[PDB]
């Protein structure tokens, strides 16, 4: 039962050890998390004809970034 | 560095608690002692769980804080903030 009170623990681990295992733990727990939304402002962005007919292009409608 | 630093004192901290506190049940032992009988990944997963409002990671305010400076340093960073 002694070793079952003493089972490994964090503060046992070197630093760089523990601070491997947090860079791991903080990427999967936050950064995958972490959601923001932009596809629909990027996708407007992308189809809007940026002053095209203004400019000189002698032809017709060129094709714009989303096309 | 810093942030586990800190985080490794208060689990040392928190376990000498628990191992002075142990008299007072055997079962209450088994259910604080889950945490330090983890695997060591799962161990730094549920002491990374104090995001969001669930709010059972045994963390204290000022190391959540910590952190909750740094993520949002770094979303700044990259862009979202």
């Amino acid at each position: 039962v002694v070793a079952c009170f003493r089972m490994a623990p964090l503060y046992n681990l070197p630093r760089h050890r523990a601070v491997n295992l947090f860079l791991q733990g903080y990427e999967k727990s936050w950064i995958e998390t972490e959601e923001h939304y932009f596809e629909d402002k990027l996708i407007e962005d992308l189809a809007k004809p940026g002053a095209e007919p203004p400019e000189e292009d002698e032809g017709t409608k060129r094709v714009d970034p989303l096309h | 560095d810093d942030f586990v630093a800190k985080l490794q004192d208060n689990q040392r901290f928190r376990y000498n608690e628990v191992m002075q506190a142990l008299n007072m049940s055997a079962a209450l032992t088994a259910r604080k002692t889950k945490e330090f009988r983890s695997p060591p990944q799962e161990q730094i997963n549920m002491l990374l769980n104090f995001k969001d409002d669930k709010s059972e990671c045994p963390c204290p305010e000022e190391i959540r804080d910590q952190l909750l400076d740094f993520h949002e340093d770094l979303m700044t960073h990259c862009g979202i903030e």
